[PDB]
């Protein structure tokens, strides 16, 4: 809950630290969701897709992978962000995954079943400069707002 | 001073002269010129002649009380002496453009690259008072002071085509607020500010939609021109709309790929390029038709969108 | 120069001379001429008398705040020195004529014989601007390039 205070005409700014407010006005705020769509169930090894997901509460966000340890940061490339619209919706266009350069990328080349998760700009390189620069552990990645679902890569085919 | 308003960092001044001119809506100072040494003022000819101008209280407006025109200090008599021309306050042309340059009022802008827009006027009163600017947003609340990035809310007479903060024209950076249809407001310092002399210039920031392409139709025959339309593109640059030579007939020629696309509309250039040349419609000089891979046609976009047209006469049917 | 506009091969010129005319919607330029030797110019007899005309700023139209006349440096007096009439801009007659006469406007055509229309027009603003012509279809684009055949889209005064 968040509260806004209200002081008599002619005070200044020091001297009503003390003093009541003459009336207040509170307002709630909450967490907004961040959840991927597209690169979700099934993936074929060295196959691009889109990037499909909403975020209402977003202005960059990176996309992780985890499998038995670190989140590595998968580098999509341009600025490792995505705009968000109006309509809380986020999109890029078709990307390899595996393709892609990185070591994040490296973990999806092998076939398994792994995890693969979005994060907002939140971590902001876990503090310092404006840029998503960073490998964040679970508790990392846990903390802020951010989503992950289950993915698993399948072999090539014709 | 008055005249050179700018050169003494003032927003206004109304310390007439003698011989200088006066606004409709103009509210006299009563100091030291000629608002205390010759406070009364009488018309010299046409309609204004005879009627009188008090300039110890504000000069009304309309054209009615107080005709256009010189004024003496006698009338219509002998006499050239202590003086004011009446005209009327005036806005012609105001435009909203881009860093490069670009039209842009009254439509819709990526958010992104709204970020360096430019507002610019033409105003007949720059003796008297500069024009004030004040974005709005769609609530209808002055968000100005946000957006503001130099030259201090006033705008210059003239520089209108100025892309750059040096000339007259105020930048504001409207890429951090959300999308929406937006007013800016134009009106003189204190007192030219109605009907005239005050103009409201929209703006719309939206999400940036992705180039869009629409035909008149889908399923058509060979000979049949098709328009192609172009939507959501920066105003003021240049596309190119590509043909792949695959679509094209095996048995034509060279003059007969640059033809695909018609010179219809808005489209500036035609012709078939390749990786390092390109042959236009101009001549033959460039590659051939089995030389070259692609046809294009380079077209601009003048407003929201721009229109071509294509030739489906030799066209694979497929 | 101006009067005399397809001697320079240019479609317009905005550098006016003392007593030359001026029409309303003209935009004048501040430039080497009568725009910065002499920007304030006044009435001097009928309904302009009084009336000053601003010449670094576009001109107004439809006959209001611009009355129609002569106008002085001094106004009206004694002095005959830089000098604007202003005229109001005029298109009397056009028609569209094939290639060995006949008008074919307002009327249908055949598309054979529709290959050697010629277009006419008379307009007062010959000494300042010359009139575009723009084809359009009907659904509303500008054919203009296809369809041209010579004379640079511009056409004369008479003719």
């Amino acid at each position: 809950e968040v509260d806004l205070e209200v002081y008599d005409a002619g005070v200044s700014a020091t001297a009503a630290v003390g003093q009541d407010a003459t009336n207040d006005i509170t307002l709630t705020i909450e967490e907004g969701g961040t959840t991927l769509s597209s690169p979700t169930g099934q993936y074929v090894v060295g196959s691009e897709v889109d990037i499909n997901g909403t975020a209402t509460s977003s202005d960059s966000v990176a996309i992780y992978v985890r499998d038995d340890g670190d989140w590595q940061l998968l580098e999509i490339g341009g600025d490792n962000e995505i705009s968000v619209d109006s309509d809380d919706t986020f999109e890029e266009e078709d990307i390899a995954l595996s393709g892609l350069s990185g070591d994040g990328s490296s973990i999806l080349s092998l076939t398994g079943t792994y995890r693969i998760g979005v994060i907002d700009a939140s971590d902001a390189d876990v503090g310092g400069d404006g840029s998503v620069d960073d490998s964040l552990t679970t508790s990392e990645f846990t903390s802020g707002v951010s989503s992950s679902n289950s993915i698993r890569v399948t072999d090539q085919a014709l | 001073e008055r005249g050179n308003l700018d050169a003494d960092s003032e927003s206004f001044n109304k310390t007439i002269q003698s011989g200088d001119r006066v606004f409709l809506g103009e509210e006299i100072s009563t100091d030291a010129g000629l608002g205390a040494s010759n406070p009364l003022l009488t018309g010299t000819a046409g309609n204004s002649e005879g009627v009188s101008l008090d300039l110890s209280s504000p000069i009304p407006q309309t054209t009615e009380n107080q005709p256009l025109g010189t004024y003496d200090v006698d009338g219509s008599g002998s006499a050239t002496t202590p003086n004011v021309t009446l005209l009327a306050p005036r806005i012609t042309d105001s435009e909203i453009l881009t860093s490069s340059g670009g039209d842009v009022t009254g439509s819709a802008i990526s958010s992104s690259d709204a970020g360096n827009l430019y507002v610019n006027a033409d105003y007949n009163y720059e003796s008297a008072e500069k024009v004030e600017v004040t974005v709005e947003d769609p609530s209808g609340t002055d968000i100005t002071n946000e957006v503001l990035s130099g030259t201090d809310t006033f705008v210059d007479d003239g520089s209108i085509g100025s892309t750059s903060s040096t000339g007259g024209g105020v930048g504001i950076d409207m890429s951090d607020q959300d999308a929406g249809e937006y007013t800016i407001i134009l009106e003189g310092a204190e007192d030219l500010d109605f009907g005239d002399a005050t103009e409201t210039m929209t703006l719309t920031i939206s999400s940036q939609d992705e180039i869009g392409i629409e035909l008149d139709s889908e399923s058509v025959t060979q000979g049949t021109d098709v328009q192609y339309t172009v939507t959501n593109g920066i105003d003021g640059n240049e596309h190119v709309v590509a043909m792949d030579l695959s679509d094209l007939q095996n048995d034509a020629t060279t003059e007969q790929a640059k033809e695909v696309f018609r010179n219809i509309g808005d489209t500036s250039e035609v012709g078939i390029a390749n990786s390092s040349a390109t042959n236009t419609s101009g001549s033959s000089t460039g590659p051939t038709v089995e030389t070259a891979d692609i046809a294009y046609a380079v077209v601009e976009i003048d407003g929201a969108s721009a229109v071509g047209g294509i030739e489906t006469q030799y066209l694979d049917d497929s």
